[PDB]
């Protein structure tokens, strides 16, 4: 049975360049999130839905920012080091509560955008929170679900062997379904905010620059999280009896989770400072 | 209350009415409210707090 | 330590809360329109064309959407203690077309289209009012096109700079005008409408406007504007 | 006869009355009340938080038993609640929702309510059907109703928006005493404690007293800038205070006929809502516009204390018979009580 | 205010039956209910109490499990569904209205009842000091009672029930909570107490005010009446 379970060596620039990449994150991704949790927990007043969810995106990009160090050091153990299965569990935990938010607040904007009148019965800040709990029981819960199925057969560490059609299945629709519901409510608001009335220029600007803000969430949410999960959906076609390309879905893969992390940054700059309330809560 | 008046005929008689009533100093006036503040001071939590014993709102 | 009277007491508050909560989804989903006139601008005529949907202060309380919609009029804000209106969805201002030659009844020579647009103004113009959206609701559009075909607004407003004698360009100089009266023109949106008392599609006009606002107000709350 | 001849004869009659007040004004109230020793810091903790309301609070109203609280919400809804256990006792749906004062019958067995409707809406609390019914209700005002207080179980009187003010009965159940004498928008009454006097403020600088029994105006106050919006009788009966849109109270004597003091803080710029003083008269409570409630002395003219437990606009403000307990309202649907 | 018992007559010991209550004049729905009975040879007994949000439903220690009630406020009714009735339960059945709040008069109306025939304690016991005493028209009578425990609640007031029955009438509220007379009765009638021993005075008495004096405390749910003083001509 072809293991292939090596090291992957990268060449001194390409390594360099990794670093380089996760430092500039950790600084700046780290710095974003923690002036947002400062900002949004004191500064700010009027407890709202969309504070809410911006105070868990906020903890949660802060929590996946403190523990990709920890799964960078632990990830060259590749059998059963606890320490890697902490560290990587906390990592998919924050990862997928980050995407379980980015798609509460699409939901959210659907309701409050698609469906004005209907929405006054509909949102509040105790069912904002209840959302919260909700999805981090969730994720906590697919997590232990992960763990459980990875210990019985192979592991849950990322260099596990026989990541099977149960492990990954969470992964696969964890995600899948989270970014049709991102997709369907981005296009029903930005196709209710072209349907207003004719108003005044200022109007005009303000549903454009909303527009504009909610394209480009979208496109951030696509680009930083539908690479990865495209390697792990087509790593799924080649399990057991492997080949050599498993090495280059690896690489692909582990390039790819410096894009999935980038997301925690590309949010503050898109969700929390794009944002005009932040701009002048923090000024 | 002739070629309208009345308006103002009204309007003069009560400023008449009120300039012939009787005013006292305003020293005196005075003294009657710090009179009436000096002997009401006490049993009143506003100025003077009552234990919580006393107070229904505490116990 | 609570005695059976004591305890007795505590259940009736706890159903009077229930109630209390009950009908506090009914207040939340209520939408609040105020309506207010300028002056012989058809008001009994928009209360008559209303009522149809619908079966001092007058209440015509009904729903659209399953959303309620209460619709208060004062009957004809001068006060300083009219504040009560600070919750309002929004407020309907109906302001008659045809005023450019009907010189008002007091013949104070002054027209009523400047009386009608001194009110707007003095209205807008209240802080309590900056959250409310406003409705312009300009009514007499028949008697407006065929009045302006007769006499031109030029000789009276010496500030029409577009074609007179024409219908879309006086209408498009009274939203203009109705628009730059108003301070603000930002913290909310304002919706101007022609029509008369012959078509019944009025409400959907307001509904459609009300959605704009709680839109333009969900805007605000979810930091997208 | 001649309108220019009853115009100089008002304005002398004016300049008469105000200089017999000013020969009368031999000293101030701040220069006599200079030795007095001051109340100092005060502390006023939230003792009871009454929520329920589904709008905001807009009046509020004492019993003569200091336990039982009525107030308005702009729901339309009368709540009287027990103080002490924070119960709702009762809660009456009003046929119009804007409802803007309402007033606890010293009997307890009567409340009344007005608003923006012409119509003041009085209920029996004590009935043998269990449910509070609308015993009567009484409309003959041109204006918006403003404030309402009641006399007796069968006498009450009103404020409409138009320049008068309503005494009725319930026997009758029609308007037995007019008045008249007002010029703008009357906005609060205050009852004497002997019931046979009550000042009234309108939207204009001036603050009317009116007999109960006479019917007509004895004295009249215009020392204000703008519009008295609340109003409150010392205990004694002889003096009362009036805020107005701006942030200055001032303090009227009837027996002097002339204001005493004005408690104001450059700090302070918004208005009043609410104005009410304690049982000794000694600290004088008002609520302003902004989110937070003043106590001031009523002697030295100077703030003794700040309560800012409310978020929003303080609207109502009302001080017990026996002075235990303070309750506040504004329109964040609580109402608070402070000991 | 008129409350009409129905659904009562001979039944066979072990058997079911159901009193029915209607009420009019006043809002069912926002009163609670007392059944109590009252035996042809005995005083009052209290047997069931439902809330008027039919949230607080309790009943007396002999009639615990045995019975239960119910209401429909959209019928303005209540329900006393009793099985396996026994000796004991042969009395007349009474509902009582009492609203519960801050100067509330609580059993204010009683209904006529009906009567029942079978052909066949941590509690606090209230002692009347005599069952019948002989009074005069134009006297002054003083009923005196005494409770195992003191009625004196921490909230200040006590809670203490003084009731009169004529001969072939329902009783009524003659003085709740010891102090506050009850709603259409003549000022004549006192009550007085330490919290212990209760005493009720009437001055100027006249004919109907003749009949049986009860005495009920309301600290604990199962209540508990007096034996009654007889008051004759
Ligand atoms: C209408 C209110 C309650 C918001 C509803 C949002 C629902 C429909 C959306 C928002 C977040 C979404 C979740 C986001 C991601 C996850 C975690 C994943 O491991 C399982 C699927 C699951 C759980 C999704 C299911 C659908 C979901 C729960
Ligand atoms: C594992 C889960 C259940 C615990 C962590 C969930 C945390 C991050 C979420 C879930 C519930 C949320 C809280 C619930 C209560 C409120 C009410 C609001 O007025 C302030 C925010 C606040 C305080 C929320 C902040 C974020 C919150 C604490
Ligand atoms: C902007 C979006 C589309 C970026 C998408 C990034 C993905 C698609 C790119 C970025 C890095 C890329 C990988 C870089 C590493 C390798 C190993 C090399 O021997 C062959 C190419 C391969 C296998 C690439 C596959 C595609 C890849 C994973
Ligand atoms: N940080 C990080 C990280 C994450 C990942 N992610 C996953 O392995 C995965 O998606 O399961 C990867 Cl595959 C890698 N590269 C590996 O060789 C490995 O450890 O598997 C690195
Ligand atoms: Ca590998």
């Amino acid at each position: 049975n072809t293991c292939g379970s090596s090291d992957l060596t990268w060449p001194p620039a390409i390594k360099l360049g990794f670093y380089a990449y996760l430092g500039v994150l950790l600084v700046l991704g780290l710095l974003l999130n923690s002036l947002a949790l400062w900002v949004f927990c004191c500064r700010m007043q009027q407890w709202t839905e969309t504070r809410i969810y911006m105070t868990n995106l906020a903890v949660a990009d802060l929590c996946l920012l403190c523990t990709l160090p920890f799964v960078l050091h632990s990830l060259r153990d590749t059998s059963d080091t606890p320490l890697c299965q902490l560290s990587q569990g906390i990592y998919l935990t924050n990862r997928y509560m980050s995407i379980s938010l980015v798609t509460a607040i699409a939901v959210d904007r659907y309701v409050a955008v698609r469906h004005p009148l209907r929405a006054r019965g509909l949102r509040s800040p105790r069912q904002a929170a209840a959302v919260c709990a909700v999805l981090w029981v969730l994720v906590i819960g697919s997590l232990v679900a992960r763990w459980l199925l990875g210990i019985q057969e192979g592991g849950f560490c990322f260099r596990s062997t026989r990541h099977n059609f149960n492990s990954m299945a969470f992964p696969l629709l964890g995600f899948y379904l989270p970014l049709a519901v991102v997709v369907f409510c981005s296009l029903k608001v930005v196709t209710a905010l072209a349907q207003r009335p004719p108003t005044d220029v200022g109007q005009a600007e303000a549903t454009r620059k909303a527009a504009r803000m909610v394209w480009a969430n979208l496109l951030v949410f696509v680009v930083c999280f539908l690479p990865l999960h495209v390697g792990l959906t087509v790593r799924l076609a080649v399990g057991w009896n492997a080949c050599a390309l498993l090495e280059t879905i690896r690489r692909a893969l582990y390039i790819t989770s410096k894009l999935s992390d980038a997301n925690c940054c590309l949010d503050a700059i898109c969700y929390y400072y794009m944002a005009k309330e932040f701009q002048e809560a923090s000024a | 209350n002739t070629a309208s008046i009345a308006q103002a005929r009204k309007l003069v008689e009560q400023l008449k009415m009120e300039a012939n009533i009787d005013r006292i100093k305003v020293s005196k006036a005075a003294a009657d409210l710090m009179a009436y503040c000096e002997a009401h001071a006490k049993e009143d939590p506003l100025l003077t707090p009552v234990p919580a014993s006393e107070n229904p709102f505490r116990e | 330590t609570l005695s059976a009277e004591d305890k007795a007491a505590v259940e009736r508050s706890k159903m009077i809360d229930k109630c209390l909560s009950r009908e506090k989804t009914y207040v939340k989903r209520l939408v609040k329109i105020l309506l207010l006139g300028a002056g012989e601008s058809g008001k009994s005529t928009f209360l008559k064309q209303m009522r149809i949907i619908h079966g001092g202060i007058h209440e015509y309380d009904f729903e659209i959407k399953n959303v309620p919609f209460k619709m208060v009029d004062v009957g004809g804000e001068r006060k300083r203690w009219f504040e009560c209106f600070d919750s309002v969805t929004s407020i309907l201002f109906l302001v008659s077309s045809s005023e450019f030659d009907q010189v008002l009844m007091e013949d104070r020579l002054t027209n009523r289209l400047t009386e009608s647009l001194n009110i707007f103004e003095t209205i807008v113009n209240n802080r309590v009012f900056s959250n409310v959206s406003i409705i312009l609701f300009l009514n007499k559009t028949d008697l407006l096109e065929e009045k302006v075909q007769i006499v031109s607004i030029k000789d009276y407003f010496l500030e029409f700079e577009g074609d007179p004698h024409c219908l879309r360009d006086v209408q498009k100089f009274l939203v203009e005008c109705f628009r730059n009266k108003r301070r603000d023109q930002q913290q909310k949106p304002l919706y101007h409408h022609f029509t008369t008392a012959i078509n019944t599609e009025n409400i959907r006009l307001v509904f459609r406007d009300v959605k704009d606002t709680i839109l333009h107000d969900n805007l605000k709350q979810l930091m997208l504007q | 006869s001649e309108l220019d001849q009853l115009r100089q004869e008002a304005e002398q009659l004016k300049n008469q009355i105000r200089d017999a007040r000013k020969a009368c004004a031999d000293a101030t109230l701040s220069q006599i009340t200079n030795n007095i020793d001051p109340v100092g810091r005060i502390q006023m903790r939230t003792r009871r938080t009454l929520r329920g309301h589904l709008a905001k609070i807009y009046a509020m109203h004492w019993g003569t038993d200091s336990r039982l609280l009525v107030s308005a919400s702009q729901d339309g809804k009368l709540i009287i609640w027990d103080s002490y256990t924070t119960n709702k006792v009762h809660a009456i749906p009003l046929r119009s929702s804007w409802v803007m004062t309402c007033a606890y019958a010293p009997s307890g067995n009567y409340v009344a309510c007005g608003g923006l409707d012409n119509i003041c809406s009085i209920y029996n609390l004590k009935t043998r059907e269990g449910n509070v019914r609308v015993s009567r209700e009484l409309a003959g005002h041109t204006g918006y109703l403003s404030c309402c207080r009641f006399l007796d179980d069968n006498q009450i009187v009103t404020s409409s928006g138009d320049t008068t003010c309503a005494l009725w009965d319930i026997e009758t159940g029609q308007q037995t005493t007019t008045f008249t004498g007002h010029t703008g928008d009357v906005m609060s009454l205050s009852l004497a404690p002997d019931t046979r006097l009550f000042v009234s403020g309108a939207c204009d600088a001036s603050a009317k007293l009116w007999d109960v029994r006479e019917g007509m105006c004895r004295q009249t106050f215009t020392g204000h800038e703008s519009d008295i919006n609340a109003i409150c009788f010392f205990p004694n009966g002889n003096a009362f205070a009036t805020g107005s849109d701006d942030a200055t109270c001032r303090l009227f004597d009837l027996r002097a006929d002339q204001e005493l003091m004005t408690y104001s803080h450059d700090n302070i710029i918004c208005g009043i809502t609410s104005v009410s003083f304690s049982k000794s008269g000694r600290l004088l409570l008002a609520g302003y516009d902004d989110f937070n409630c003043n106590v001031w002395d009523a002697l030295k003219a100077d703030r003794a204390g700040v309560l800012a437990g409310h978020d929003n606009r303080v609207s109502c403000l009302g001080v017990t018979d026996d002075g235990m307990a303070v309750a506040t309202g504004s329109w964040d649907s609580f109402l608070k009580i402070w000991n | 205010v008129q409350l009409v018992e129905s659904g009562g007559g001979l039944v066979q010991p072990g058997g079911s039956r159901k009193l029915s209550c209607s009420a009019s004049g006043f809002a069912f729905s926002s009163f609670g209910m007392h059944w109590v009975r009252q035996a042809p040879e005995k005083g009052l007994e209290w047997v069931a109490y439902i809330s008027s949000g039919s949230g607080t439903i309790y009943y007396a220690d002999t009639v615990k499990g045995r019975f239960t009630i119910s209401r429909d406020d959209p019928k303005n009714t209540l329900f006393l569904q009793m099985t396996s009735l026994r000796s004991e339960d042969t009395a007349m059945y009474y509902c009582v209205r009492s609203i519960y709040y801050y100067g509330s008069s609580p059993f204010d109306f009683w209904g006529q009842g009906t009567t029942l025939t079978v052909s066949a304690s941590a509690d606090i016991v209230m002692t009347q000091a005599t069952s019948s005493v002989p009074v005069t028209p134009g006297e002054s009578v003083s009923i005196s009672c005494r409770s195992s425990k003191s009625l004196l609640h921490s909230n200040g007031n006590t809670y203490l029930y003084w009731f009169l029955q004529r001969p072939g009438q329902s009783p009524q509220l003659l003085i709740y909570r010891m102090s506050n007379l009850a709603s259409g009765v003549p000022d004549r009638f006192s009550g007085s107490g330490s919290g212990t021993a209760f005493t009720l005075t009437i001055s100027r008495l006249e004919a109907e005010d003749v009949g049986v004096y009860y005495c009920m405390q309301h600290l604990e749910y199962p209540l508990t009446f007096g034996a009654g003083t007889k008051l004759e001509l």
